[PDB]
RNA sequence: GGACCUGGCGGUGCUUCAUAUCCCUCUAGAGGAGCCUGUUCUGUAAUCGAUAAACCCCGAUCAACCUCACCACCUCUUGCUCAGCCUAUAUACCGCCAUCUUCAGCAAACCCUGAUGAAGGCUACAAAGUAAGCGCAAGUACCCACGUAAAGACGUUAGGUCAAGGUGUAGCCCAUGAGGUGGCAAGAAAUGGGCUACAUUUUCUACCCCAGAAAACUACGAUAGCCCUUAUGAAACUUAAGGGUCGAAGGUGGAUUUAGC
């Protein structure tokens, strides 16, 4: 089975009233559903006795309540280990202090397991359901560490990693000196964090920072420590600041990964992609970096190795739009569609950005017959469009001279939450009323303008004053005339005076043609009366046209004389 | 387990997630009986003392 | 027992006693009559005694662009909510107690002389 | 929260009977044969008679689980005739219908 | 009787 | 996308439409098991199957080589257990 | 899948039982219910365990 | 203005289906017809109503005993009841000159039949029946009384007795519905041949819960075997043997055929009855057509429908009631 | 006179649904069952337990979606899956329906120790079969 | 008080009817005997409900304890329950039903007649009625299209059930609530229904229909009484089954009465 293009994603309720009709509701409907699940889990864990009857065979461990409270109330080492597994930072510290004051021996493995908890969360309690730098100067972690009687390599390593995680870059480098003075050897994970601190500790020129890092890497070779993927990924992530200076050094890291035997992940290329994608002219370098990166990734199935693997596709598509290369965009999307690579697209914000840049590049550089196939395959099945993509789609229909689809784009626009977007309704009306069309099309454009008119009339800002742009009124009126709904067009002329919007020259001339056909002198004067209010120069010439074209009654002649008096 | 069912749904009502129409009906009858003077006596302070 | 409970419609149909030999021949008269009340009228889904604030049910889901978390009203803040609901209940009762009194006829208990308004509009858009 | 005090007593009788089932089974085995001496069986008679009265399973009553009706109960659904019919007549019991033939 | 006289727009994706 | 109706109609009436039709909701439908789907499903399940020995053409030949027969029964019911 | 299959319909079973109609007395008035179990038997032959 | 509870007749009113409604229901059926054909992987062009009903029964299996309550996807013409057309135009003038009778279609027919009877004067059974009132009420698209139906039939009969011509004969046949009679002629079993080449026929019979299958050989000496036993040993009761004699005796063929029959279920009498029916049905293959009609008229070829009646609750037996207690 | 599950004739102003309009003798003839499981088939066990669960779920959903249910629930069991199919109204905001779906599916999955899914079909108004 | 209408009633007329149906006719019964079981009455410290048709092997597809709601004695008091109550009221009710119904009618909305009185509204060669809906019908279930089920409106009997559960009103809250132990349920008698009989179309045995014996004080006939054993249970003179012993009334049942096409 393949994706159903007429449906919204499977997570939503398949019901016309409950299906999301916009990108905002797509995000909010899932958050409301997750909120309901959290409220259920909150109750399940708060009142576990109601949910303890197990009638399932085989047993389902994942449908039983969770118990987050320690059940050992004795003061001993085996009771501390329980509070460390539950990740009780305060209880574990209190239990560790009392245990220490009593004079009982606490093992080293356990003392380290307490630092791993404090050093990771920063002496703060992890988030629960319901009851700048963050390396607190007064922190239990540093205290317990000092009081510690015997300190092994692992004790320092967890202190150095915790400091860097919480942005205490300067303290972590100072602690890295003691480890060396004590003839100890750190691990790769400690070195990964120290590379992050070397770059972020102080602001200096690239050459200074690039000389320290190479010293850390050489130290890692002296200590017989082998670098992992995150070692190289941290270097490339940290070189993002220097941009142009780090472009060639960054490519030296990539070539080193290949030789050593570490395999670049999606994150490894995301960092290189972002490093080379600096504001400027991308053609000079970014062109051949993305073309070579995709030839390497062609036909490769990916596995999660780095936390930043879900950012490559969003980054790669962003450059394809910048370069305006549709062949490359298909290769990026082709890579996303091989095997299970589609799961690396990222969160909802990254999924909507990826498809916006991808589709907006299709509408621009792709044939309109294929553009409308992607429009059907992606929307709403893959993502809900932003109002700027509906505009990019209309601009593509205009360039292709296929305007019979405009009424469909408006129908879909409403179903995607763009009923009350001003930039969109103006764009639709301007294209429809730009030029005259055969009677069949003109009638269709007047049924759409009518529905747009209703949208302007029933805006949610109707509580406040209604904003009727000048272009919108002129276009909606012109479309009614060209369709033969003159009765509706004549009624709208009042709205030019009510809102004080200048009538367009074309609208006034076409109104005369509808009058000369109906041979109604009063209406023709009503037109000259309108243009006279705004003091348009064409009016004085139009009054001459009205005289000859239409029979002027004495009252009408005096009325024109009154406007002539104004002239 | 009638305890579990009664205790669970009573708890869910206090949490605002379950509407017990029967319980609401009983609560309105008990409220209007106080205004009528027919209130439950205190244990030990019954009409016989 | 939870399983012995009934719906409001069943409870009111029983309590009101509108079907029966009493109501067949008007064998029972009603100076005091049980009056049906909708007890779900002013009730909000998600609102309970404990005063929990469920994001997406009884409070907004997002606040300041971020998803709200489970919260509970303070004991003082919850008393006000309860008091406000009781006053809203007496106000609603006061709105039903305020009924516009119609003019009487030839006598206070007589129907004679009372206006019934204009006759109903006929099927073919006829009016009176 | 059980339907009535009579259902609550049966709940306790079923719980106590479950706790003493093995003990009663073992003692009864000593009484239900012609192999062991009467002196031993007479002592076993006294032992099982000294167990709590509500441990005896003959005192358990199959009451309606929703109304506690002690008679007119259908064992398969554990419901009284009245409650069963209410559910059956509203189409809420899978596969059950009125029988005409 | 005498005591008391007895007692629209739909749009997609509304916010 | 089918104008399917269900329900015993009232006098001079028609079976109820599909919208809000509980009788159609009560049916265990087979929309997921259309002949087109079954054939596509079974093409993917062929890689999981093995070939019966050609030598065992008849029951008498199976009895000769495999004289013991073991019968066991599995029961598929609906419920948590 | 290339499996040899035969089908037949074993005879149906109808289990009937009687209940009182009234809540109280009126013994001679009953309501009778039934459960109908219908069968289909697919008989597959000469297939491997996989 | 005083608010007497406002009235609404439309609530319980019927929903009339305007012609535009049916026109759009047919567009949905044609689109759905192609969807259903696509679901089942069949050609949409040759997709018939029999295929639709088969596909709907598979996709939406319903065991409801009443077929009218089962899922259906039919052409709107079939589904929606036929709607009487407008009986006047925009100016309000009725189209038919007999409108104000309220029965323009019925009284127009009486006028046409009465007019034909007049012209005749100025000029001068087994396989067909008259249509029933419910069929006349559909040709006319009106509701009719019983006496209205009789008056129309009495007027048509009065037209046949006259010297009605061809024009007056096509008209009457519009109201004559052919009655298709099933033939009571007994179906003859095929004559088979055994390994030895002896001709025989085979049939079956049922009496109460007894089921019998008899093989009657074309030639024989009168031997009857019941479950491998001689008939007089299997049926020691003289009445059961008389039942076996009845078919052969009735056609004068005692001692001319050999029979091997198997019988199961029922009692001794029901088994003899089932064998009687099985032997008679098989014996019909070796007698003339006239003899088969004589056996039919003698009750030898009819399955007896008399089976035990169920007991009802609240009474002692199938019919016997409990004693009406002394008052 | 029989009373069981019979909406009685009135003045022609009472709207009844298809299910409400059919007395018990029409069960399996004109109307189907509101729950389908294997407990009531011959040779099958645990009918009592399936019956109690069904009675609870109907009360739970009635009070969990107060004023929203437009018809009786249809309960389906396949294997250990429990599917709840409900016809609801279009008055509550979609956010509140998604909250209650997530909440109800989770709470019922932990209560009965089985994967539970809730399927909502919305109708603008209660579907009326006839006016009795 | 006058006139009239409606209803009820008439030891009120005529006419045609009932199809297992009012009478006779047909078949097997009840009414007499024993036993089983229900009710009444009496008895007991010791439930309740049903109780003319439409109660009386009825709520019970079921009481040795339990069940249980009763009686006696003892005990507990925020009590399995954000208490509890089988306490009063079915003449406040829902729920589920009886009953005519072994019926075919009920009926909104309109229209017309009687002076626009209470009232009435049909004639087919037709003279003011039209009628949604409900019931019947149709359809469906069982073995058919037959039959049997099912279905059977509105209304009648303030019909039955607060003790299925729920619940209005009133009442109890150291008691009208809760628990424990033991105990009640018998028969002077009357009566309803049923079972077994009184026998020869029978009894016993073999057999499942070609037999041999029995056949009036050792026959037919108790499923009763008494004794023993076994089964279930913790508990059995008590419940059930079996054996032994015993061998009674009964000799085909008045008025009257039940069911069956
Ligand atoms: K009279
Ligand atoms: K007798
Ligand atoms: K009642
Ligand atoms: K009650
Ligand atoms: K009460
Ligand atoms: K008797
Ligand atoms: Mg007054
Ligand atoms: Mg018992
Ligand atoms: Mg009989
Ligand atoms: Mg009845
Ligand atoms: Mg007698
Ligand atoms: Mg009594
Ligand atoms: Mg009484
Ligand atoms: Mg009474
Ligand atoms: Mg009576
Ligand atoms: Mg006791
Ligand atoms: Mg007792
Ligand atoms: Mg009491
Ligand atoms: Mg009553
Ligand atoms: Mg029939
Ligand atoms: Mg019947
Ligand atoms: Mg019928
Ligand atoms: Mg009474
Ligand atoms: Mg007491
Ligand atoms: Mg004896
Ligand atoms: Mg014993
Ligand atoms: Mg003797």
């Amino acid at each position: 089975v393949n994706r159903d293009t007429t449906a919204v994603p499977y997570v939503f309720q398949d019901d016309p009233y409950l299906m999301p009709a916009s990108s905002l509701e797509s995000r909010s409907f899932l958050l409301a559903k997750k909120s309901g699940e959290n409220v259920a889990k909150f109750i399940i864990n708060s009142y576990p006795k109601y949910f303890q009857k197990d009638i399932a065979e085989p047993h389902i461990p994942c449908l039983m309540p969770e118990y987050f409270e320690p059940q050992i109330k004795d003061i001993s080492e085996a009771a501390l280990k329980e509070r460390i597994e539950l990740r009780k930072v305060k209880a574990s510290v209190d239990m560790f202090d009392q245990l220490l004051q009593a004079g009982t021996t606490v093992s080293l493995e356990t003392t380290n397991s307490l630092l791993d908890l404090l050093c990771y969360y920063g002496d703060q309690e992890p988030s629960t359901d319901y009851h700048g730098v963050t390396w607190r100067a007064k922190n239990n972690a540093e205290r317990i560490f000092s009081l510690m009687p015997e300190k092994n390599e692992h004790s320092y390593c967890t202190m150095i990693r915790g400091m860097v995680k919480h942005r205490a870059y300067e303290q972590a480098l100072n602690l890295y000196t003691e480890l060396l003075n004590n003839r100890l050897h750190a691990d790769v994970y400690t070195f990964n964090a120290l590379i992050e601190a070397t770059v972020c500790a102080i602001n200096e020129k690239f050459e200074e920072k690039w000389s320290k890092i190479l010293e850390l890497l050489r130290h890692m070779v002296a200590q017989k420590v082998k670098p992992n993927l995150q070692t190289f990924n941290t270097i490339l992530k940290c070189l993002r600041r220097f941009h142009v200076f780090a472009r060639s050094p960054a490519l030296q890291v990539l070539r080193e990964m290949k030789a050593i035997g570490i395999e670049p992940s999606l994150a490894t290329y995301h960092h290189i992609i972002r490093l080379f994608d600096q504001p400027g002219d991308p053609l000079k370098r970014s062109s051949f970096i993305i073309y070579d990166i995709m030839n390497e990734l062609m036909g490769k199935r990916f596995s999660p190795k780095d936390p930043d693997d879900d950012k490559f596709f969003q980054s790669a598509m962003s450059i394809c739009s910048s370069l305006r290369d549709l062949e490359l965009a298909y290769q990026v999307h082709g890579l996303l569609k091989t095997g299970d690579n589609w799961k690396f697209i990222g969160p909802d914000q990254h999924r909507n950005f990826y498809y916006s840049k991808f589709f907006d590049l299709i509408c621009l550089m792709e044939q309109i017959d294929v553009t409308l196939k992607w429009y059907e395959d992606l929307i709403p099945s893959a993502y809900f469009p932003h109002s700027q993509t509906m505009i990019h789609l209309l601009q593509a229909l205009d360039v292709a001279n296929r305007l019979e689809v405009i009424p469909k784009i408006w129908k879909d626009s409403k179903e995607y939450g763009h009923t009350f977007r001003s930039d969109l309704r103006e764009e639709i009306l301007m294209l429809m009323a730009r030029d005259k069309h055969p009677p069949e099309l003109q009638v269709a454009f007047a049924d759409c303008a009518a529905d747009i008119k209703s949208a302007y009339e029933s805006q949610p800002i109707r509580q406040t004053a209604q904003d009727w742009p000048a272009t919108s009124l002129n276009c909606i009126a012109i479309l009614f005339l060209r369709a033969g709904r003159t009765q509706e067009a004549w009624k709208m002329l009042g709205l030019f005076r009510k809102h004080n919007k200048i009538p367009r020259s074309e609208l006034l001339n076409e109104l005369m043609d509808s009058a000369k056909v109906s041979n109604s002198p009063s209406q023709a004067i009503e037109v000259v009366e309108l243009a006279s209010a705004f003091s348009l120069p064409i009016c004085e010439g139009l009054t001459q046209r009205v005289m000859s074209d239409f029979a002027i009654n004495q009252e009408q002649k005096e009325a024109l004389s009154n406007l002539t008096a104004l002239t | 387990n009638h305890h579990t069912y009664a205790e669970l749904m009573q708890t869910l009502r206090f949490l605002g997630l379950y509407r017990d129409e029967h319980q609401d009906f009983m609560d309105e009858q008990k409220r209007l009986k106080k205004l009528r003077g027919k209130e439950k006596p205190k244990k030990g302070e019954g009409k016989r003392a | 027992s939870f399983f012995t409970k009934l719906t409001a419609d069943e409870l009111w149909k029983g309590a009101l006693a509108e079907t029966g030999a009493g109501a067949k021949k008007g064998r029972g008269k009603r100076t005091k009559k049980k009056k049906r009340k909708d007890l779900n009228r002013g009730q909000i889904i998600g609102e309970g005694r404990y005063g929990f604030l469920w994001p997406g049910l009884n409070v907004p889901l997002m606040k300041n662009g971020a998803v709200q978390t489970i919260a509970q009203r303070s004991k003082e803040e919850q008393e006000k909510v309860e008091a406000d609901m009781i006053q809203q209940r007496e106000e609603w009762d006061r709105k039903k107690k305020m009924k516009v009194k119609r003019e009487r006829g030839w006598s206070g208990n007589s129907w004679g002389g009372i206006s019934l308004g204009p006759p109903d509009p006929g099927p073919c858009g006829e009016t009176y | 929260h059980y339907v009535d005090w009579r259902m609550w007593r049966d709940v306790k009788r079923r719980k106590m009977a479950y706790e003493y089932a093995d003990e009663r089974l073992r003692i009864n085995s000593l009484r239900k044969n012609t192999i062991l001496p009467k002196i031993l069986q007479d002592v076993a008679d006294e032992e099982i008679a000294a167990l709590p009265r509500d441990s005896c399973p003959v005192r358990i009553r199959n009451r309606c689980v929703m109304t506690s009706r002690p008679r007119g109960v259908k064992r398969r659904w554990r419901l009284s005739r009245i409650v069963f019919r209410h559910l059956a007549d509203h189409g809420q019991l899978s596969g059950i219908q009125r029988a005409t033939w | 009787y005498l005591s008391g006289e007895e007692v629209e727009y739909e749009c997609y994706a509304p916010d | 996308p089918l104008p399917v109706r269900m329900g015993y109609p009232v006098k001079k009436g028609v079976p109820m439409a599909k919208e809000g039709n509980l009788e159609l909701l009560k049916i265990p439908n087979f929309l997921h098991l259309t002949p087109v789907a079954i054939k596509k499903h079974c093409e993917a399940l062929k890689d999981f199957c093995t070939e019966w020995p050609a030598a065992l053409d008849s029951d008498e030949k199976c009895e000769k080589h495999f004289p013991i027969e073991i019968d066991s029964t599995d029961y598929v019911s609906s419920g948590p257990s | 899948l290339g499996i040899s299959i035969k089908v037949h319909e074993p005879p149906r079973k109808i289990e009937r039982f009687t209940l009182l109609q009234s809540v109280h007395i009126y013994k001679k008035h009953r309501v009778q219910y039934e459960m109908r179990t219908l069968y289909r038997c697919l008989e597959l032959e000469h297939l491997t365990g996989s | 203005a005083f608010v007497i509870p406002k009235k609404n007749v439309p609530t319980s009113k019927r929903e009339t289906y305007t012609e535009d409604f049916i026109k759009k229901q047919i567009e949905e059926f044609n689109i759905g017809k192609r969807h259903l054909a696509n679901m089942m992987g069949e050609d949409p062009e040759t997709f018939t109503q029999e295929d639709i009903d088969r596909a709907i029964a598979y996709l939406f299996p319903s065991g409801l005993f009443e077929k009218r309550a089962r899922p259906v996807m039919k052409h709107p013409e079939q589904i929606f009841p036929r709607q009487r057309a407008i009986q006047w135009g925009e100016d309000g003038r009725p189209f038919h000159y007999l409108f104000y009778t309220g029965k323009q279609s019925y009284y127009s027919l009486m006028h046409d039949v009465y007019g034909m009877l007049l012209n005749l004067e100025k000029h001068q059974v087994i396989g067909s029946r008259w249509l029933i009132k419910e069929e006349l009420e559909e040709m006319l698209v009106e509701k009719l009384s019983d006496l209205d139906y009789m008056q129309f039939i009495r007027l048509l009969e009065k037209l046949l007795t006259s010297q009605c011509g061809a024009a007056e004969e096509e008209f009457v046949q519009r109201f004559r519905r052919s009655v298709t009679l099933e033939s009571k002629k007994q179906l003859i079993e095929p004559v088979q041949y055994d390994e030895q080449g002896m001709a025989f026929s085979k049939s079956e019979g049922k009496r109460k819960t007894a089921k019998a299958e008899a093989i009657v050989y074309k030639h024989g000496s009168g031997r009857i075997k019941v479950n491998g036993i001689d008939y007089q040993l299997y049926f020691p009761i003289t009445q059961d043997r008389e039942q076996l004699m009845f078919p052969f005796h009735f056609v004068d063929r005692l001692g001319k055929h050999d029979v091997t029959c198997t019988v199961s279920g029922g009692g001794r009498s029901a088994q003899a009855g089932a064998i009687r029916l099985a032997m008679a049905k098989a014996l019909c293959s070796f007698v003339t057509e006239d003899e088969v009609e004589w056996m039919r008229q003698a009750g030898l070829l009819t399955t007896d429908p008399r089976v035990r009646e169920r007991k009802k609750p609240g009474q002692e037996g199938a019919r016997r009631k409990f004693t009406w207690k002394k008052r | 006179k029989n009373r069981a599950a019979r909406v009685r004739v009135s003045k022609g102003d009472k709207p009844v649904t298809y299910e409400e309009a059919h007395a018990p003798h029409y069960i399996a003839h004109r109307k189907g069952w509101l729950s389908l499981h294997t407990g009531n088939l011959d040779g099958e066990d645990h009918a009592a337990e399936r019956t109690v669960e069904d009675v609870f779920l109907r009360k739970f959903m009635w009070g969990t979606f107060p004023g929203c249910l437009a018809d009786q629930l249809v309960l389906k069991r396949r294997g250990n899956q429990l599917e709840i199919c409900a016809v609801v109204l279009r008055q509550l905001s979609p956010h509140k329906y998604y909250f209650l779906v997530g909440y109800s599916e989770t709470l019922l999955s932990y209560f009965y120790k089985c994967p539970v899914r809730l399927h909502l079909q919305t109708v603008p108004s209660k579907v009326v079969y006839k006016y009795l």
